[PDB]
This record gives C-alpha cells, sequence and structure tokens, in this order.
C-alpha cells in the first residue's frame, strides 16, 4: 500500500496555504511526492487526492499530463538530453548515440542496475551552449561524446 | 435576430450560437464534442462554417458555428468549398487512427462517427502510416469499454464530471495518447453513468448488456413507452429483437427526462427476458398444473367467481391505471384493495394531498434543473428518484449560470461559465438517517432519524412563519444549522422542497408541505416534490381503496372466499407469514402476474399477464403526469402457444364472462373510455395519448425502422409460411415497418428517432422544436390536476424528538438503486452490481453489543429470525438499525418500524 | 525583498499589501500559453481556454488576472524610474525600448544582446555573433523561436 508521509504531508499543506484552491497544489503534491520517492506511484494518486479533497481521476489526468511527473519507476538518476531544434543543429545526435553506447539502454528505459534513466526533453533553455542535457538537477552544458563518459562517473 | 446561411434569411435566437441555431432551422453541420445539455467548447474542429464581414463580402474566415453566437446580421456559409474541405479534412485526421471495427462494433448503424464520415463526403483514405492503438479497462457489468474507438471529442468527461458531478473517470495522456476512461479498473460508480453510451459518439462506451443479445438498430423493434422502475416516468424506447427486449434507450421528453435516464432504468431490464415468466393460464388441480387457453380460463375462472360468495381483488402500484381500474370494476369498488400496506397508503395519499390541494406548483423534471434553493427533507432521492437528483445538480450549478450571465458569457459557452462560478452553487440541504449521493454538493447534510428530519423541517417552517407550529427542544447548533437553512430558503427566489414517501414518515411529509406552506406565504415562488414509491403509485392512490391489511382481514375472517391479487407479491407490503396463512385460507386465489412470484405457489389460478414491454397502459408518475405506454411486440409472433395478455383485457373478460357468461377481449379505448367515465379525477388519462384510430395522412405510426431485415427468415426454422402480421387494434401503432416516422409528423409519440443522414441517438435533433428544447408538436404526457388555488392549513402535530429505548432498534430505511425496486433486483444483471445484504449499526451499539464489522448478527422480525453481517455506519445515530430496504427478505415496509432481541448469531 | 519591506503587507508604508510566489512547473510546453497557464496554475491539464473572455475579466479562479513575460515586467521598472520620454527615444521605431535579440546554432558568438528595436539581423548576426562558424555557409533563419 501507500501512506503519505509526515514530512510530505505538511509540504502539501504549506503548499496548499498558497492559493486559494486546494487544487492548485496537485502538481506540487505530486512534485513532492516524486522528489521523495523517485516517481508516484499508484498509490500516491489517491492520497494526494485524499488531502487535497479533488477526486482521484484529476489527479492521474494532471500526473499523466505533465512530462516530468514519473508515473513509471525510474532510476537514481535521470538524464534528459535535449532534442530540439538548436541542439539538433549543434548535434545532440551524437550526445545521445554516446548515451546510448554508455549505458545500453534505449530512451526511454533504465540502466540494469537502476542507477540511469536515459530521457529526451524539449529545449532546456539553453540553446546558445548547447547541446545540452539534465542529469538530475544539474545542467550541462557545450557537450562533446568524449566527455560524455566521464560526466556519467560523478552519478553514483 | 437575423442570420444568413448561404444566401437564405433565417430568424434565430440570439441568445444561441449558431451550430444549434443551425440545427433548429433543419441544416446539417457535423458536430462532434458539442451536446444540447452539455455547451460549447470548441473542441473537434469538425462544425466549421465560413463567417463573412458583411454581404458585400467574398473572402470570410473559418470560424466554429458552436463557439460564435447567432447575432443579429450574421453572414454564414455552410456549403463554402473551403468550409466543406476543411470539415472532410477533420474527418480524414480522426480517421487516420481509427480502428476497422465497424462490423464488430455495437456502435455500428447507430454510430455519430460513421454518419459525420458519410456527411463530410469523405471515403477515400490516403494515409498510409500506423494507427495508434490503447488498452481497455473494466468499467463494471453495464459499459463496455474500447479506447481504440475514441475520437477525443471530451463528450464523455464533460457529461459525466460537469454534469452528472461524477468523480471516477476522467482524461488521461497528453498529445494524440489522451485516454478517457477510470484511474483504475472498477465499476463506474454514477448513478447516470449509463448515459455515457448515448452520449459518447463512437462505440468507446457501450451498453453490455445490450452487447449480450446485440442486434443493430435497424433490427429492432421500437415502442415509446414509461419506465417501470420507479416514480419518475422517464420516457423510453424499448426495443426488441427475437422476442425477448434487447434495449432500453432514451426517448426524449423535453419535459420530464430530456437527454438522460438513469441506471435502473437503462439497465433494469431484465426480468423481461427471465424464462420463468408464466406464458400461458395455468390451473392447480390438486397437485397438477394444467395449462389452459385463454377462453377456457375466462370460462373456469368465472365460474368459480360466480359461485363464490365475496370476491375481493388487491391492485398494485405496478399495475397501470387500466389494470387496477379494470380489477376493481371485476370485484366492485368496496371489494377493490390497493396492495401497499396502511401506513405507505397513510403516506401516499398524503403526498397526493400536498400535491393536488396544497397550492403549491409542482414541477416538471425538467423545471427542477431552474430552482435557486433545494431542501430535501428524508427521501434518499439518488436511490429511489435518481434522475431528479441529477436535476437537482443542474439546479445546483444554477448559480454559476447566474454568475456568468451577469458577466455579459453567452449562456453556451461552458468552460467560460464554469470558469466563473469556481465552486460557488445554489444552497442545496439533504436531510437522510445517514449520508446521502448529494453529500459533494450539498451546503449542508442533517444525519438523523425521521422524527428528528420531521422536527428540523417543522422548525424551518416556524422559523419562516410565525403562523407555523413550534418546536420545542431543539439545541443551540441545530438552531444556528436551522437559521442557516432559513436564509438561504427566505432569500431564494424559486425555492424547492424536495420529500416522499420512503422515509416511512408521515411527519416528514407533514413538514415538508409546511416548510412550503411557509415559503408560499411569504410570496416566494415555491415548488414542491414529492418522490413516490412504483411506477403508478400516484394512480393508485388516486383510484384509492383500502388497504392490504383490510383485505387479508377479510381473507382470514372467512368474509372473503376468492382474491384476485394484479401484479402484486404480497410479500414487500405485508409479513410473508400473514399474507401465506391468509392466502391459504382462501378456496380461491387467482394471481394475475407477469413474474414467478411466490404467491403463485398457493394460487389456484394465474393468470399469465404481461409485462409493460407487451402491454399498453397508463401510468402516473411522481407529479401526476398521466403517461401512455405502448406495447413494444406481440409475445404471440415467435410462440404460438404464448398466452400473455394485458391485464385490464384478462380483468375486463373475466367481467365479462363472470356477468353474461361470454368472452369479452375489449380494446384499450374502452377501457380508457371506462376509466374516465367512472373515475372523474383520472379523466386527464385520455389526453395522454391519441386513440387507436389516429392516422399521420392515414398511415399508422411505424414501431421498426424502413430497412427492418429478417422478415421472410427470422421465423423460417418454426415455419418457411411467414406469419400474419401481428395486428394493433388496442394502439395507433403498427407492428411493422409499414407506418410513419417522420421528424415532421404531427404528434408526440415517436418510437425511435432516426432521420436519413443522422442514425445515431443525434437524430432528436431532427424530431425537436428546437435543440435541446422540446418535441416539435409537444412532448408527450398530461398533468392531472392544476395548481389549487387555497392551500392546506399548517400540520400541527410536531412530534417528539427521537429516543433510543433499551432492547429495542428502529428500523432506519436504506435504499439502493440497484435492489430497492421488485422487477429490477429480478433481473440477472442487477445481481453483481447489487450491493451484498448488510445490517448497519452505529459504533457505540455494536460496541455495547460487542459486535465488529463483518459478523453476522441474528434478529427475528413477524417470527422470522434473519441473520445478517453487520457494517459499521457513522452518520447513524444510535438506537436505531439500517436496513436495506426492498431486497429480498427485508420488506419496504419495515421501515419506520422496529427490532426485538437484535443479538449476536 | 520581504525582510526589508518591498513585499508583503504595507509595501513603503503605502497600505498596499502583495504576495509574490514561485510555481514551479512539472515540464510541458503548452503550459506558457497564457490560458493554459492559468489551468496549470489552477492544478489542472493546462488546456488553453477560448477568448472572450479574456483572462482580464476571469482568469485564474474567475478573478480579472494579468498574464506577462518576463522580460516586459522587466521592462515595467526603467520606464516608471526614467520616465515615458526616455524610454520613447530609445530608438526611432514604431516598437519601443529595448529587446533581448540574439542569433544561436553554429556561430562564432552564440548569445544574447539587448539591443534597440529596428536593429537588422545582419547587425546581429556579424557585429554580434560573430557571423558563421569557419567552414559553414548561410543558409536560412528563423527569427524569433521554433515556432516562425
Ligand atoms: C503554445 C504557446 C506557448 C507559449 N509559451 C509562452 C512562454 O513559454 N512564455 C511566454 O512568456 N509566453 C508564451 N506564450 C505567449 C503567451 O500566450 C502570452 O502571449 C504571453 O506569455 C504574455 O503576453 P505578453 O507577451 O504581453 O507578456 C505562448 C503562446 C503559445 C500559443
Ligand atoms: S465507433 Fe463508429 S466508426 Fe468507429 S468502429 Fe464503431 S461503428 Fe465504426
Ligand atoms: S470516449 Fe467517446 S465521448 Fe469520450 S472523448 Fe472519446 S469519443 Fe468522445
Ligand atoms: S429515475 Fe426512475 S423512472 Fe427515471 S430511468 Fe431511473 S428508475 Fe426509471
Ligand atoms: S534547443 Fe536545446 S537547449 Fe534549446
Ligand atoms: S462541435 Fe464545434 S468544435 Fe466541436
Ligand atoms: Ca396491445
Amino acid at each position: 500500500a501507500f501512506e503519505l508521509s509526515a514530512a510530505e504531508r505538511e509540504a502539501i499543506e504549506h503548499e496548499m496555504h498558497h492559493y486559494e484552491d486546494p487544487r492548485a497544489a496537485s502538481i506540487e503534491a505530486l512534485k513532492i511526492v516524486q522528489k521523495q520517492r523517485g516517481w508516484v506511484p499508484d498509490g500516491a494518486i489517491h492520497a494526494i487526492a485524499d488531502v487535497l479533497g479533488i477526486p482521484a481521476s484529476d489527479v492521474e489526468g494532471v500526473a499523466t499530463f505533465y512530462s516530468q511527473i514519473f508515473r513509471q519507476p525510474v532510476g537514481r538518476h535521470v538524464i534528459r538530453y535535449c532534442d530540439s531544434v538548436v541542439c539538433h543543429i549543434n548535434g545532440y545526435q551524437g550526445i545521445q548515440a554516446a548515451l546510448e553506447k554508455k549505458l545500453n539502454i534505449k530512451p526511454g528505459q533504465t540502466t540494469f542496475d537502476g542507477r540511469f534513466t536515459l530521457l529526451p526533453t524539449c529545449c532546456l533553455g539553453n540553446c546558445d551552449k548547447g547541446p545540452n542535457m539534465m542529469i538530475d538537477e544539474d545542467t550541462h552544458a557545450h557537450l562533446t561524446p568524449e566527455a560524455i563518459p566521464e560526466l556519467l562517473e560523478r552519478y553514483k | 435576430a437575423t442570420i444568413h446561411v448561404d444566401g437564405k434569411e433565417y430568424e434565430v435566437n440570439g441568445a444561441d450560437n449558431l451550430l444549434e441555431a443551425c440545427l433548429s432551422l433543419g441544416l446539417d453541420i457535423p458536430y462532434f464534442c458539442w451536446h444540447p445539455a452539455l455547451g460549447s467548447v470548441g473542441a473537434c474542429r469538425q462544425c466549421a462554417v465560413k463567417q463573412y464581414q458583411n454581404a458585400e463580402d467574398t473572402r470570410g474566415r473559418l470560424v466554429m458555428s458552436c463557439m460564435t453566437p447567432a447575432s443579429d446580421g450574421t453572414f454564414i456559409s455552410i456549403d463554402d468549398e473551403e468550409a466543406k474541405q476543411f470539415r472532410e479534412s477533420v474527418v480524414e485526421w480522426l480517421m487516420t487512427n481509427h480502428p476497422h471495427d465497424c462490423p464488430v462494433c455495437e456502435e455500428g448503424g447507430n454510430c455519430h462517427l460513421q454518419d459525420m464520415t458519410v456527411m463530410t463526403g469523405h471515403s477515400f483514405r490516403r494515409y498510409r502510416f500506423t494507427k495508434r492503438t490503447h488498452r481497455n479497462q473494466d468499467l463494471g457489468p453495464f459499459i463496455s469499454h474500447e479506447m481504440n474507438r475514441c475520437i477525443a471529442c471530451y463528450r464523455c468527461v464533460r457529461y459525466y464530471k460537469d454534469y452528472a458531478d461524477g468523480t471516477d473517470l476522467g482524461v488521461y495522456g497528453a498529445h494524440d495518447n489522451v485516454y478517457f476512461g477510470r484511474p483504475e479498473d472498477g465499476t463506474l460508480e454514477s448513478e447516470f453513468s449509463g448515459n455515457l453510451v448515448e452520449i459518447c459518439p463512437t462505440g468507446v462506451f457501450t451498453d453490455k448488456t445490450h452487447s449480450e443479445r446485440y442486434n443493430r438498430k435497424w433490427d429492432m423493434q421500437f415502442a415509446p413507452s414509461i419506465c417501470q422502475q420507479c416514480s419518475i416516468g422517464c420516457n423510453i424506447s424499448p426495443g426488441e429483437r427475437y422476442g425477448e427486449l434487447r434495449r432500453i434507450e432514451n426517448r426524449y421528453n423535453g419535459t420530464v427526462n430530456h437527454y438522460f435516464l438513469c441506471d435502473r432504468g437503462r439497465f433494469g431490464y431484465g426480468y423481461v427476458n427471465l424464462k420463468d415468466r408464466p406464458r400461458q393460464p395455468v390451473q392447480r388441480r390438486g397437485d397438477d398444473f394444467i395449462t389452459l387457453n385463454a377462453e377456457q380460463a375466462m370460462q373456469g375462472a368465472a365460474d368459480i367467481l360466480r359461485q363464490s360468495k365475496k370476491v375481493i381483488g388487491i391492485g398494485s402500484p405496478r399495475a397501470s391505471v387500466e389494470s387496477n381500474f379494470a380489477l376493481r370494476e371485476l370485484v366492485g369498488e368496496e371489494n377493490f384493495y390497493t396492495g401497499i400496506a396502511h401506513g405507505e397508503q397513510e403516506r401516499l395519499q398524503l403526498a397526493l394531498k400536498v400535491l393536488r390541494e396544497g397550492g403549491i406548483y409542482t414541477p416538471a423534471l425538467r423545471e427542477i434543473e431552474s430552482y435557486d434553493a433545494v431542501l430535501v427533507l428524508g427521501e434518499d432521492v439518488t436511490q429511489t428518484g435518481a434522475r431528479v437528483a441529477l436535476a437537482v445538480r443542474q439546479a445546483v450549478k444554477g448559480k454559476a449560470r447566474e454568475m456568468a450571465a451577469a458577466q455579459k458569457v453567452a449562456d453556451w459557452q461552458i468552460a467560460a461559465i464554469l470558469n466563473i462560478g469556481q465552486r460557488a452553487k445554489h444552497p442545496l440541504f439533504v436531510t437522510n438517517v445517514d449520508d446521502t449521493r448529494l453529500d459533494d454538493i450539498a451546503a449542508w447534510t442533517y444525519r438523523a432519524p425521521v422524527e428528528d428530519q420531521a422536527r428540523l423541517g417543522f422548525a424551518i417552517a416556524h422559523a419562516l412563519d410565525n403562523s407555523a407550529p413550534a418546536v420545542d427542544g431543539i439545541e443551540p447548533e441545530l438552531q444556528s444549522k436551522i437559521d442557516v437553512i432559513v436564509q438561504a430558503l427566505a432569500g431564494a427566489k424559486k425555492p424547492l422542497i424536495i420529500s416522499g414517501t420512503n422515509a416511512g414518515s408521515l411527519e416528514v411529509i407533514q413538514a415538508a408541505a409546511n416548510v412550503a406552506k411557509a415559503l408560499k406565504g411569504r410570496g416566494a415562488d415555491v415548488g414542491i416534490t414529492m418522490i413516490a414509491r412504483s411506477v403508478n403509485s400516484m394512480g393508485l392512490g388516486i383510484m384509492g381503496g383500502g388497504s392490504l391489511e383490510e383485505a387479508l382481514t377479510e381473507l382470514e375472517t372467512g368474509r372473503a372466499d376468492a382474491v384476485v391479487v394484479l401484479e402484486n407479491d404480497l410479500h414487500r407490503h405485508a409479513s410473508a407469514i400473514r399474507v401465506n396463512a391468509a392466502l391459504a385460507k382462501a378456496p380461491l386465489v387467482m394471481v394475475v402476474d407477469h413474474q414467478r412470484t411466490a404467491i403463485m405457489e398457493n394460487a389456484h389460478l394465474v393468470l399469465s399477464a404481461a409485462s409493460f414491454a407487451e402491454s399498453d397502459g397508463t401510468v402516473i408518475n411522481n407529479e401526476g403526469r398521466a403517461q401512455r405506454f405502448f406495447q413494444v411486440y406481440d409475445p404471440a409472433y415467435y410462440d404460438s402457444k404464448t398466452v400473455m395478455l394485458e391485464s385490464w383485457r384478462w380483468l375486463h373478460s373475466l367481467h365479462s364472462t363472470l356477468l353474461s357468461r361470454e368472452v369479452d377481449w375489449t380494446q384499450l379505448d374502452h377501457v380508457i373510455d371506462a376509466v374516465v367515465a367512472k373515475i372523474p379525477e383520472l379523466a386527464g388519462i385520455k389526453d395522454a395519448a391519441p386513440d387507436a384510430t389516429f392516422r399521420i395522412r392515414g398511415q399508422k405510426l411505424a414501431r421498426e425502422p424502413h430497412r427492418y431485415s429478417g422478415r421472410t427468415a427470422m421465423r423460417a426454422n418454426i415455419s418457411v409460411h411467414e406469419p400474419r402480421q401481428p395486428q394493433d387494434i388496442d394502439t395507433m401503432f403498427t407492428f411493422s415497418m409499414e407506418g410513419n416516422n417522420q421528424p415532421t409528423a404531427h404528434r408526440s409519440q415517436v418510437p425511435f428517432a432516426w432521420a436519413p443522414g443522422w442514425n445515431s441517438p443525434q437524430a432528436w435533433n431532427k424530431f425537436q422544436d428546437e435543440v435541446g428544447g422540446k418535441l416539435r408538436f409537444g412532448d408527450p404526457g398530461v398533468r392531472l390536476f392544476e395548481t389549487s388555488e387555497n392551500g392546506l392549513d399548517y400540520f400541527t402535530s410536531v412530534p417528539a424528538r427521537f429516543q433510543p429505548q433499551d432492547g429495542k432498534w428502529r428500523i432506519a430505511p436504506y435504499y439502493h438503486l440497484f435492489g430497492s425496486d421488485e422487477l429490477s433486483q429480478r433481473a440477472p444483471v442487477f445481481q453483481s452490481r447489487m450491493p451484498q445484504p448488510y445490517i448497519k449499526l452505529n459504533p457505540a451499539d455494536a460496541a455495547k453489543l460487542g459486535v465488529n464489522a463483518g459478523t453476522r448478527v441474528s434478529f427475528s422480525y413477524d417470527g422470522n429470525t434473519v441473520t445478517l453481517p453487520v457494517e459499521i455506519a457513522e452518520g447513524l445515530t444510535a438506537g436505531q438499525v439500517g436496513l436495506p430496504m426492498g431486497m429480498s427478505g427485508i420488506a419496504p415496509v419495515l421501515a419506520g418500524a422496529h427490532l426485538e432481541d437484535l443479538k449476536e448469531a | 525583498a520581504t525582510e526589508a519591506g518591498l513585499l508583503g503587507k504595507n509595501i513603503m508604508g503605502t497600505g498596499f499589501d502583495f504576495e509574490l510566489f514561485v510555481h514551479t512547473g512539472a515540464g510541458r510546453y503548452i503550459c506558457g500559453e497564457e490560458t493554459a497557464l492559468i489551468n496549470s496554475l489552477e492544478g489542472r491539464r493546462a488546456n488553453p481556454r477560448s477568448k472572450p473572455p479574456f483572462p482580464a475579466t476571469s482568469g485564474a479562479w474567475g478573478k480579472p488576472t494579468c498574464v506577462n513575460n518576463v522580460e516586459t515586467l522587466c521592462n515595467v521598472p526603467a520606464i516608471l524610474a526614467n520616465g515615458v520620454e526616455w524610454y520613447q527615444n530609445i530608438s526611432k521605431s514604431k516598437d519601443a525600448g529595448t529587446k533581448l535579440m540574439g542569433f544561436s546554432g553554429r556561430v562564432k558568438n552564440p548569445g544574447l544582446w539587448e539591443l534597440p528595436f529596428g536593429t537588422t539581423a545582419r547587425e546581429i548576426l556579424e557585429d554580434y555573433a560573430g557571423g558563421m562558424r569557419d567552414g559553414l555557409k548561410f543558409k536560412a533563419w528563423q527569427p524569433g523561436g521554433a515556432g516562425t
């Protein structure tokens, strides 16, 4: 089963204080659960719905609408490489292929040890310094295929 | 307003959008995401027209007709080449991912997407890539789910959440992977989930009960009928194929139910198809059960009735007005008994007196949605009168509608209206023994015994008007809640008071009448609604008669030696031991019924009556509206040995054979004329429908579509010689395609909606005067009584507060939409949807008795020690046991009764 | 700003109460559309809304709402501090004030510079972005993002 922790619940009510409707804290409640547990499991939908006073169908619609709210289990580190137009011009395909070779997984998949999950993402707003990637909270710019294995070692 | 469509001038309502205005004018614009009852959202982009700035404009621009107001001097073109190309392109884009499913899809021949694909002229596929695919969900026993066929028109979620206030259906994902369904597998929890099969324009949501015995729409035999499963009187189109009732579709009545039914009406029809139904008259000769035809059954019954010294008749609220009247004529008025108990008859007659003598207008079901504050006293409306609960939800959304109208937002721009309103709603106050399904939108809920709910109503009436009797012993917190209700009701322009007989309390109805009278005395436009129990409870109340207790007394004392029971199982209204003893004492028991009931074991004669699908008649609904239901099919068409007649036909022929020793099968209009001649209070049932001589330009009304198939093969296995067409002497309908079903035909009884190019439920647009309004020549059904000039007096009998007596347990009624109605609980598809039998207990009472949730405890009522598992009810007041009314073994007369020696088994 | 009285209750002693929150998104491009932004802020799926009504009359939770880009609100304080006359005489173009303009993608100096309206795209490409990289020839350009 799923049970919301005291810290998660307290953060959810604190975010509920910021709006005139508790439904407006749904995205941040899902993000709080995801930050604590890596992703949003199935019982978290009903738990967040119970805390917020909104239906679970609305919480699941929000969670499946937004791409950065993960409703499937992910690895310990989420690599998000930009596949948009400027990074396409700057050569994100070599970066993606280097990630394919180093991780031995397709995009959207997770490595066998649960260390990394590889994901394409839209433009990171860093197009002048492309190609760009985003590991868990750090953005890496000016990427080259040679520097990718060195970049992946500092995420255990 | 004046619009010019394709160079033709039209006068329209300026407050409408262009789509509903053009559809009301008979023009064809393809559309998906718009619905008349749901408003415009502009999602599917199908309804494109070309709007020009003025008359001297040739460029124009493509606009959504559903999102464009039909303002004065508006120039548009539907048949513009660019508009036609764009509409075809929208259909083509929908077709790129659509599965190759029409032969194995239950929507085929009834599919709005098929109709609009043909209408736009798109028949050539140039898309060559892959189609997206979805997995399906299990949605319970009623709705089948197939997400491949979805066109993402958002009609389902808009209806289910924004209209029906359901919570367990939604839209998930994004871009072209949007999914419509539940967050996980499970039964759809809404009582109005069945309207999805008509709301969805594709075959995503389909009728599973129809899907079991599937047939196409063109193969159906349809009749206009009235739903028999509660007192609301929603208009239905039952469709039959091969002698079995196949489907219940919504029949549009702009006055009563418009587009929507409840799930009990839509899916509770399965008792008609039960194989244990009586199909021939059967006489019990000792231990033998011999089968008679109609004539010798009439002769033998008439001989035995002639030898009897006193014959009594026991009617039922299940039977029609004509059947009850025919029984009353057979046995005499002084020997006629209503089949309901004395307390039920008192409550029903009080509700009738409030309706037709209280001086307060009773609204039709559509009119309920226009009220500004609602007080529901005692009646669990969602479980007993469900469509009234849906209408009450619409009346609750009226506040957002008014707030958006103040901001000059058009009434069809539903998203803007919902955004302006937010969580604001009109005041709703519900009282019950426990929580109701209306508690999510109710401003307040009062969980209390029926005496305390009545006292709350009396206190509300006294605070509204000081001439009303006062209530002594109200706590200050309850006083503050009463004041909240009082300022909400006093400030309302149109308050509505809803009550009924299902609470089992006369005082609840009296308190509701007092509140309505107090609101009427202040000059408010107050309405009152009474929810009865059964389909013809109000008709049986108008007819009158003795109670079932008096009939059982006549049988027990030996004063009556013959009893004719019409369409009544007799166990729902009295204890089974007393009924069985009184029926065993009687030397002649005759049972006229269409369902195999328990009293047929001791019956000397059983007459195989017709159900509503095989019979015609009139039923009076909860608002006093007389409505005619017409026979769907001939039961003797396939099985020629079937002798199953209308109950009024059986009883009229029995009366004729008793009097003149000759049979007389009569005609329906003759029985209706006899009703209106003998009972002047039922004189309005003559005008509920025209007689059997009514024609549309000389031709009858067709029961089946013009493309009805298999005429020379459906009975070919029985005999290669095609039988004679079944003749309908009773009504204006014919048992064939050889009749009229034009949308412009001057009639009010529409068996089914079909127009060329509109095969789906959207053909009801063609059958209406304006889209979403009424039927073109008036909605069927007439009101028996007008609002009286003078009202009643205040009821001064204020009850004392509820006190829990030790060792005595007051029975609190719990009703279920799936299970409380008798015939619908006999339907096989309802058994999975039926809740398990239970008994509700307060936590303090269960702790005092030392029982937990799930432990089986036993109680004795009328000498029947029955055992049920305990579940804990938080909102139930102590000293009460919650029992599910109308279930097997628990009669609805147990409501308000008391229980002894309730202990753990 | 809250600790120094620029935000909160009684800002500058004028009686104006203003509370500023930061709502962090969950990654959809449609959320930047202003009515879809309002839907996302309300905690719903970020579908846009039909206009009229515009958010100025009924926006966030039905209330009057104004949605503005970061750079517009950043242009506001210089207008209020230096005056209208300074803002009109920044450049002799129909579009007033300065704009952040840049060139990106295989140029010598990809970046972002604050320029007056009416600056030619050739001036941004050569004098600021340094032209294309060595060995590359100019083929095309998009002026204002992926949707142009
Ligand atoms: C699909 C779409 C995405 C948009 N994304 C953004 C955005 O990310 N940031 C932004 O400031 N405006 C975005 N806009 C423009 C807004 O709708 C709106 O015009 C703007 O945010 C506020 O107006 P302003 O430029 O006058 O300040 C987007 C528009 C569309 C149609
Ligand atoms: S939903 Fe309509 S178009 Fe689609 S497969 Fe079914 S009948 Fe055919
Ligand atoms: S499931 Fe049906 S009603 Fe719902 S969006 Fe899809 S096609 Fe429309
Ligand atoms: S509300 Fe009553 S009359 Fe209407 S469909 Fe339901 S059971 Fe039938
Ligand atoms: S295109 Fe990759 S960061 Fe913008
Ligand atoms: S019906 Fe108008 S856009 Fe869907
Ligand atoms: Ca008939």
